[PDB]
């Protein structure tokens, strides 16, 4: 089944997709060819908890049921710049204007 | 042009609502003017004695936006070999969802006080409606 | 393969180059791979780009199709955003 994904570091935001099957290494294959930086200078999140390369995206909770096309799961990415991995830092979107009167 | 055909030879249907919508089934009678059925709870289901040729459209109760029935805009009940009418949201256009999600938040009084371009004034009124639809031929 | 739609505010969405060229208004600012949108912000363009997921996905799909959701809060701007984009 596929899980539907927001790849997100910084100001950066990847939207793919992935099989509940996949590992987060093959993720990181993903970021890789996109963001031209290798996996051992990745480091994936589910929120705060770091992914291991060898668990399925299913066992680490991204589920078909809840990664879903028109509400994708967040999958945080932090790189390594040379020596020692950059706190995992994710700027949040834009604040909508208040409701106008008319809502 | 758009008529059911007066065969006179039964089939029977079930409406199998498979939306979130409370829908709003409507037979297009013989001289072609649609006439409304009761409503069905989103999820729900109802057997209905139709007849072969006839045709029926179906619509959001509410704001009669438009909604598929066997993935087309027309059911035609043919010969019971009772015949599944599947009811289902389409893939709406982003502009049309957001027309609707607008229309169901600002009274139609109230569209022209909105910060939008002119053309989207004219949109939000144009609220769908069984009677434009009818017209394509 | 990809595309990178940015936002306004600076926010950068790389897409699937197939699920952005479901726009006729992106198509003619791709013909570059990135395209800027002065007017966006960014809570209206990632809604975009799941519009674009969410279209691709159901489209053609004889299940059960869920609706597409439009918090209260964003849905003008998103409106705006349809309408000029032709999504
Ligand atoms: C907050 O501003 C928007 O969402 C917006 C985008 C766009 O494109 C043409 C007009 C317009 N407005």
């Amino acid at each position: 089944m596929d899980v539907f994904l927001m790849i997100r570091r910084h100001k950066t935001t990847i939207f793919t997709d992935a099989k509940e099957s996949s590992t987060v290494f093959e993720l990181k294959r993903i970021v890789e060819g996109i963001l031209k930086r290798p996996p051992d200078e990745q480091r994936l999140y589910k929120d705060d908890q770091l992914l291991d390369d060898g668990k399925t995206l299913g066992e680490c909770g991204f589920t078909s049921q809840t990664a879903r096309p028109q509400a994708p799961a967040t999958v945080g990415l932090a790189f390594r710049a040379d020596d020692t991995f950059e706190a995992l830092c994710i700027e949040p979107f834009s604040s909508p204007p208040e409701l106008p009167d008319v809502m | 042009v758009l008529r059911s055909v007066n065969s006179r030879e039964p089939s029977q249907v079930i409406f199998c609502n498979r939306s979130p919508r409370v829908v709003l089934p409507v037979w297009l009678n013989f001289d072609g003017e649609p006439q409304p059925y009761p409503t069905l709870p989103p999820g729900t289901g109802r057997r209905i004695h139709s007849y072969r040729g006839h045709l029926w459209l179906f619509r959001d109760a509410g704001t009669h936006d438009g909604l598929l029935v066997n993935q087309t805009e027309l059911f035609v009940p043919s010969l019971n070999v009772p015949i599944f009418a599947n009811i289902t949201l389409p893939v709406y256009t982003l502009k049309e969802r957001c027309l609707q999600v607008v229309r169901s938040l600002v009274k139609p009084e109230n569209y022209r006080r909105l910060d939008i371009v002119r053309s989207l004034y004219e949109d939000l009124e144009d609220h769908p409606n069984v009677q434009k639809d009818l017209e394509r031929l | 393969m990809y595309v990178k739609l940015i936002s306004s505010d600076g926010h950068e969405f790389i897409v699937k180059r197939e699920h952005a060229l479901t726009s006729g208004t992106i198509k003619a600012m791709l013909s570059t791979n990135e395209v800027n949108f002065r007017e966006i912000p960014s809570h209206v363009l990632s809604k975009v780009c799941m519009y674009f997921t969410y279209k691709v996905r159901y489209t053609n799909s004889s299940t059960e199709i869920p609706e597409f959701p439009i918090a209260p809060e964003i849905a003008l701007e998103l409106l705006m955003a349809a309408n000029f984009l032709d999504c």
